[PDB]
């Protein structure tokens, strides 16, 4: 009941995202996720 | 075996230069193709120098 006596209340930080621009990583990321490899992996 | 003794000061004539200009190119350019063409090149250039300097130091 006692934390209405505060003077540095704020409410949240409802700030909007920062923006980001697109780098050249993620395509690499994709590239090497495509092929192949020596191992097997699974087997049913 | 005699001209193959030096030019192994030819090579690393070029070496860093060659990376120098790597490095310019892969700054300045503004493509992802070229991008990571640059980068994987920059990656082979320090592998193959590092194992052509300790091949060196290893035979004399």
């Amino acid at each position: 009941d006692n934390c209405r006596d505060v003077s540095d209340l704020k409410q949240y930080d409802s700030d909007e995202p920062e923006l980001r621009s697109l780098s050249s990583w993620i395509q690499n990321e994709f590239n090497k996720a495509c092929e192949l490899t020596d191992s097997t992996w699974i087997e049913l | 075996n005699g001209k193959w003794r030096e030019q192994l000061g030819q090579k690393f004539e070029e070496i860093r230069w060659l990376i120098e200009e790597v490095r310019h190119r892969l700054k300045t350019t503004e493509n992802s193709f070229e991008q990571i063409t640059f980068m994987q090149a920059l990656q082979l250039l320090f592998e193959v120098e590092q194992e052509i300097r300790t091949f060196s130091f290893q035979l004399i």
